[PDB]
């Protein structure tokens, strides 16, 4: 969404007005701009900044952390299991009997 | 393609140090006026350290 652009901002009417345009024709036709934008926006990237596509995994195997919810489902009925085996041990008193 | 061999991300390329293939991507990857991301990705992939 280009053509939009940033540049130095003068008062009306002032004298230096196409002096720093001339000079700013000429650094960005000598290649002295160059330079800065390449200092200040390096691209000896220490990462890649760019391949959104991480390498090493396409598709994996199946794990414990994304399986867990049946192991949570497991963890419920075993801990119900025991709530009713808790009031099983206290009711057969009552009971007296198997 | 070389589409894919720019991007891909399982293969490591290169050329000989210092050649007209080295400079010639040089001279694509870094131009002012040629900006793809073909020439790009080539380069940063040829000049790592």
């Amino acid at each position: 969404v280009a053509d939009r652009g940033y540049g130095i901002a003068l008062q009306h009417g002032s004298p230096y007005r196409d002096v720093f345009s001339q000079r700013i024709l000429e650094l960005q036709q000598n290649g002295d701009m160059d330079i800065l934008k390449h200092k200040w926006w390096p691209k000896n990237g220490q990462c890649d900044l760019y391949s959104s596509v991480d390498t090493k995994q396409k598709g994996g195997a199946l794990d414990i952390k994304s399986f867990a919810g049946v192991f949570c489902i497991l963890a419920a009925g075993i801990v119900l299991s025991c709530f009713i085996a808790m009031l099983e041990t206290w009711w057969n008193k009552r009971k007296g009997s198997r | 393609s070389l589409q894919d061999l720019s991007k891909q991300t399982e293969i490591p390329y290169g050329t000989v140090l210092d050649s007209a293939v080295y400079e010639h991507v040089r001279m694509k990857g870094l131009n002012p006026f040629e900006r793809d991301s073909m020439y790009s990705q080539m380069w940063w992939m040829i000049n790592r350290s």
